[PDB]
């Protein structure tokens, strides 16, 4: 469960990062 | 400025972490780039200002008392 | 030519939200493609077209004196 947490808020960052780069 | 361990699957949220910190420091590289980039456009402003008025101050000295002697005399 | 959490539900829109964006940026970079190929198209055309007239403005330039020197 805290493996599937931390590669779940990894993936929300890499999501972020392509957000600020589009903005 | 279920347990499903298995040897496939950890390899990709091992590589979704390395994935993660790779843009997290490409991010603070980055940064750090635009702080140096930042300086060079304010040493570009300032010296814009001090050559614009150095040619002022040149195309006026050299020419001026001449031009006021002249005026007089 | 059931794991309704918040981050789990974000963490599936933002990869939905990547591949969209992937996907646009293709459709852009295609139709700029597109305009490269015409530009291309045009210098090879043009190429050809400024050669020939290289030679032939030249040529008519001095064969009307060249060609009458020859006759003399």
């Amino acid at each position: 469960a805290p493996e599937i947490r931390c590669c779940v808020d990894a993936v929300n960052f890499v999501a972020s990062s392509t957000r600020d780069q589009e903005a | 400025m279920p347990l499903i361990k298995h040897p496939e699957v950890k390899s990709a949220i091992e590589g979704i972490k390395y994935i993660a910190e790779t843009m997290k420091s490409d991010q603070e590289s980055n940064n750090a780039a635009e702080e140096w980039k930042y300086v060079a456009m304010v040493m570009d402003h300032i010296l814009l200002a001090v050559f614009m008025l150095v040619c002022i101050i040149g195309t006026l000295a050299v020419f001026a008392g001449r031009l006021i002697e002249l005026n007089q005399q």
